[PDB]
């Protein structure tokens, strides 16, 4: 009948991949299976990050914290690879 | 004319600009030049203030002047 | 004492770490292994069977893939001169012979099992494989390894280079 | 104009800044927060997908089948640490056979 | 500072007592080591947690309801400090 | 070559370590130990040089001569003394009204050397006759000032402590150029201070808008009395909002290297592009004193609560380095062999940039 | 062919290989139409919701065998028992 649009995490990652392997296609089932896994990992994210904003009597929610809640979440030296290119990114954001 | 671009690190380059030249022909000949894109450069004369999108007649600099060429960051 | 000549002079020696401390699943996708986790098991020190060896300060079982061995491959008739630059330099009898028609030298361009000694009661066998169309030797062990021992292979040579090693079944030769 | 290229990546910043503002996770939100995110994300599905291609060029297919992600995702050890009470479809699982079950003779 | 010992703090007549708490009579001398270990690899995880916890409030010193914070972000609860 | 990638541990010849700084390119470090004395360690060699008996009051800060035949120490009790590197004793002994922030010898006069008194005016002392010489200065002369030296020494730049720069001659005194630092947009702000390096006379301002910035030592007198604020990076910290006590310039002109408080957030730059390329990952619990690279090779070394942390690149030669004619490397190439199988009486006689900071002639091998 | 324990492993390696669902899809249809009629009456399922749980099914399923696994090797034997799905039931803290 009506047609609807939707929104997908479909061409950014399709476009990560390029960035990575210009060379290797990929299935619409791994494209539906990555954009749960992104939508997933924004929601686990950003409701801890609120929740403790909420804790600490803030009615706001700054960059440190995010990075408090990736500190928290993330095990491992993974931890510290995504903290440092999320700095780096922000810093490389401010001046422009 | 010409006049000079003084850098940061030290070196100083002379360049060639016509009397009815744009200043933004000038930072995309400097760009084609040696490289440097036009938005890590912007014109400085002695502590003054200089745009891109005017022309050096506006401004009315005399000849042989140098040019405090303060680096930019990309975007 | 400086005042009298001792003996043992030639040496003829090129790989001079020698010291008197010596201190110690598909099958395509297990390149990586090779690359990266395969620096720390061996340590390099001085063997007691015979010149330098590879001793070890890690443990590794029965059936696990352990070193890629590469070097120099040529043709069969590179081997005259070579044995020739052999006898000039004084180098031994490196030629690998993964088979009668391609040999691995080992006196130009070698890796780090350039290092391996021979006994008639060694530690490990060889194994060969083919990964992406290239044929290649990975080992596969057969006991533990315990800390401080040295890794050697059978050479298999069917009964002069003598095979000193001590040991009480050791042939006291390649064959 | 647009946004994404002031920090130079490539997963939407207005889109998670939006989608953000209308999930009432707070009243109140900085000028970081929806760049970090995108930074974040971009992280980590640049450390699955690398692996995911590696899968892909193992069997020498090109297109990656979800079998390939499961093997990415569960033979690394930090991804089974945050990954651990999760599934895929059509995901299968690893080889595994336990050692002391390995008939042998001479 | 770092020292190898407090870690036997936890000296045997108290795994005995815990252990009865549990209701077990016959155990070997040779598990108390590894109640060691695995007491330490638990208490690691909640007081890094409690230390970042403290640490973004800007403060350096640990109260109890942050600790109960962490203990119900791994998942235990405890009831009784608010 | 790049920056360092590999970590050091500490080197703690005694427990107590406040300040340190290369000479030249790295050959001796100046620790000033909280006990009053002052320790001589030795650097790509570590070990130790000397230790003086200096006075009671520990110091804060050291440097050495031009001719690196002096120690001089911005003490805590006024003690402007010129300790002798050869022997240890006091050559020439002073006292000043005002305490020392930072103490410099210009490479081409090491008979001024460089004060930065509080709440007056930066004195030059002239080592050759023990006479005092006011930098005259604008405006107020109770202000927290620091003053320093160019590349060469032969202009001198003093910051005050409502936002003006001041620019005169290191000899001549002659103050012939001011400079304004921008109002933000509402409110003012003062200089905390200044640093330089050693190739394009640039130089990182840090100031109280919490802001690091960035100038070069030409525009000033080319601009003539006071123009217009005009930076290249307004670089700054911008997820935590770190405040900056010490921060040098790079060993080979193109990087720029900040210092956290106790953070342990070490950030690096490139005065090509203000993009980070990496942060330091240290351990949380101390407060950082000084940072200085080596002056030629790439490496960060900070001194800290007594201790000192090097990130660096340590090396050690290929195992292929045997002879020329003999390589010990891997590939699967069948190998190309070769394709192309006086008489005279002469006796054998012969045995960053550089400037004049040497001669220091302490080393004891007993 | 003969040698009982052989073909067990040569079976169990080429399933795990592969990547298939295990249950025929008409009968676990109609038991999830039946245990849903028990629930409440006349429910259209889409063919892709039924499908979903079918997967899921197998994943916990197969979870809680591996461990009945390990713990017959905890008991001095290879085959497993009834008993032993109780103690994986039990020890995991879902009863
Ligand atoms: N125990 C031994 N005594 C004499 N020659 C040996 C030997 N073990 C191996 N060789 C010979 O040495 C050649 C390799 S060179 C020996 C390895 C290395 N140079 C080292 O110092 O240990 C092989 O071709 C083999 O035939
Ligand atoms: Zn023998």
């Amino acid at each position: 009948r009506r047609k609807t649009r939707k929104e997908s995490y479909a061409i950014y990652v399709y476009k990560v991949l390029k960035q990575v392997h210009p060379d290797t296609g990929i299935s619409s089932k791994a494209m539906s299976i990555m954009n749960s896994f992104v939508n997933d990992v924004f929601e686990r994210i950003a409701g801890e990050a609120s929740r403790l904003a909420h804790y600490n009597k803030r009615s706001t929610i700054t960059s440190r914290e995010i990075q408090t809640a990736v500190r928290l979440l993330l095990p491992g030296e993974l931890a510290k690879h995504a903290v440092s290119e999320g700095t780096k990114a922000v810093t490389c954001y401010t001046s422009a | 004319m010409q006049i000079f671009v003084k850098t940061l690190t030290g070196k100083t380059i002379t360049l060639e600009v016509e009397p009815s030249d744009t200043i933004e022909n000038v930072k995309a000949k400097i760009q084609d030049k040696e490289g440097i894109p036009p938005d890590q450069q912007r014109l400085i004369f002695a502590g003054k203030q200089l745009e891109d999108g005017r022309t050096l007649s506006d401004y009315n600099i005399q000849k042989e002047s140098t040019l405090h060429l303060v680096l930019r960051l990309r975007g | 004492a400086r005042a009298e000549v001792h003996l043992r002079k030639s040496a003829f020696d090129m790989f001079n770490f020698l010291a008197s401390k010596h201190r110690q699943l598909p099958m395509p996708m297990r390149f990586r292994h090779l690359k990266k986790t395969s620096k720390e098991a061996v340590g390099v020190y001085r063997s007691p069977i015979h010149g330098r060896g590879l001793f070890c300060k890690r443990n590794i079982d029965a059936g696990e893939m352990v070193i890629e061995y590469a070097g120099n491959v040529i043709r069969s008739i590179q081997t005259d001169k070579r044995e020739k630059y052999y006898d000039s330099k004084g180098i031994g009898c490196y030629m690998f012979r993964i088979d009668d028609s391609e040999v691995v030298d080992a006196t130009m361009h070698g890796n780090a099992a350039r290092f391996i000694n021979h006994s008639c009661e060694p530690n490990c066998y060889s194994r060969v494989i083919n990964i992406d169309g290239q044929k290649h030797i990975v080992i596969f062990a057969m006991r533990k390894i315990y800390r401080g021992e040295e890794l050697t292979y059978d050479y298999k040579f069917p009964i002069k280079l003598p095979c000193n090693c001590g040991a009480k079944k050791c042939r006291k030769f390649l064959n | 104009k647009t946004r994404s290229s002031r920090a130079g990546l490539q997963f939407p910043v207005g889109r998670v800044h939006r989608l953000l503002r209308k999930g009432n996770y707070a009243e109140r939100v900085g000028a970081g927060a929806p760049v970090y995110l995108a930074a974040v994300l971009e992280y980590l599905t640049a450390e699955i997908l690398e692996l995911a291609g590696n899968a892909a060029r193992d069997n020498k297919k090109t297109r990656i089948i979800p079998r390939h992600l499961q093997l990415a995702v569960r033979n690394d050890e930090e991804l089974n640490k945050l990954l651990g009470r999760v599934t895929i479809a059509q995901g299968g699982v690893l080889p595994n056979i336990q050692s002391v079950l390995l008939p042998k003779k001479t | 500072k770092v020292l190898r010992d407090n870690i036997q703090g936890i000296t045997k007549p108290a795994i005995r007592r815990l252990a009865r708490r549990g209701g077990v009579k016959r155990i070997s001398g040779l598990i108390y080591e590894e109640t060691r270990g695995v007491l330490k690899v638990f208490l690691e995880n909640v007081i890094r947690d409690a230390v970042t916890y403290t640490e973004h409030a800007k403060r350096k010193t640990v109260t109890a309801m942050d600790v109960v914070y962490a203990l119900k972000r791994q998942g235990r609860t405890l009831y009784g400090f608010g | 070559q790049n920056y360092p990638e590999e970590a050091d541990g500490t080197l703690d010849c005694i427990s107590m370590a406040l300040t340190c700084t290369f000479n030249r390119w790295g050959t001796l470090l100046a620790v000033g130990c909280n006990d009053g004395r002052i320790v001589i360690w030795d650097f790509l060699t570590r070990g130790i040089a000397k230790i003086i008996s200096a006075h009671i009051h520990p110091v804060c800060s050291l440097c050495w001569s031009r001719d690196g035949h002096k120690l001089v120490s911005a003490s805590t009790d006024n003690i402007v003394s010129q300790w002798d590197v050869l022997s240890g004793d006091c050559d020439q002994r002073f006292r000043f009204p005002s305490p020392i922030l930072k103490v410099q010898y210009h490479p081409r006069d090491q008979n001024k050397v460089l004060v930065c008194p509080m709440k007056s005016a930066p004195v030059m002392l002239t080592l050759s006759d023990s006479k005092h010489v006011v930098l005259p200065v604008d405006d107020d002369s109770d202000l927290n000032v620091v003053a320093s030296f160019d590349r060469r020494g032969e202009y001198i730049y003093t910051g005050n402590a409502k936002g003006k720069i001041l620019v005169l001659k290191t000899d001549s005194q002659d103050l012939v150029a001011s400079f304004r630092v921008t109002t933000g947009t509402s409110n003012t702000t003062a200089i905390k201070s200044i640093e330089f390096a050693r190739k394009g006379s640039c130089f990182l301002i840090n100031t109280a808008d919490r802001i690091i910035r960035v100038y070069d030592g030409r525009e000033i007198l080319t601009c003539g009395r006071d123009g217009e604020p005009e930076p290249m990076q307004k670089l700054q910290d911008l997820v935590n909002r770190t405040p900056w006590k010490k921060c040098c310039f790079s060993g080979d002109g193109e990087y720029i290297v900040a210092g956290s408080a106790r953070q342990h957030a070490l950030y690096i730059w490139e005065k090509s592009i203000g993009n980070l390329v990496k942060i330091l990952h240290g351990t949380r619990g101390e407060l950082l004193l000084d940072v200085a690279w080596h002056p030629v090779r790439p490496i960060i070394a900070s001194i800290s609560s007594g201790v000192v942390s090097i990130w660096a690149q340590n090396q050690v030669e290929n195992w292929s380095a045997f002879a020329p004619d003999f390589k010990e490397l891997d590939e699967n190439v069948e190998y190309e062999e070769r394709e192309s199988e006086e008489d005279e009486e002469v006796d054998v006689t012969s045995v960053d940039e550089e400037l004049e900071d040497s001669k220091a002639l302490l080393y004891l091998p007993i | 062919r003969y040698r009982p324990g052989t073909v067990a492993l040569r079976e169990i390696r080429r399933y795990q290989k592969s990547t298939e669902l295990l249950i025929r899809k008409l009968p676990f249809q109609r038991l999830v139409r039946e245990i849903a009629q028990d629930f409440k009456t006349d429910l259209r399922f889409q063919s892709s919701a039924v499908l979903a749980l079918q997967e899921a099914s197998e994943a916990y399923l197969v979870a809680l065998f591996e461990d009945t696994n390990l713990c017959a090797i905890h008991a001095k034997r290879v085959t497993i028992l009834p008993k032993d799905i109780q103690l994986a039931r039990r020890i995991r803290g879902e009863r």
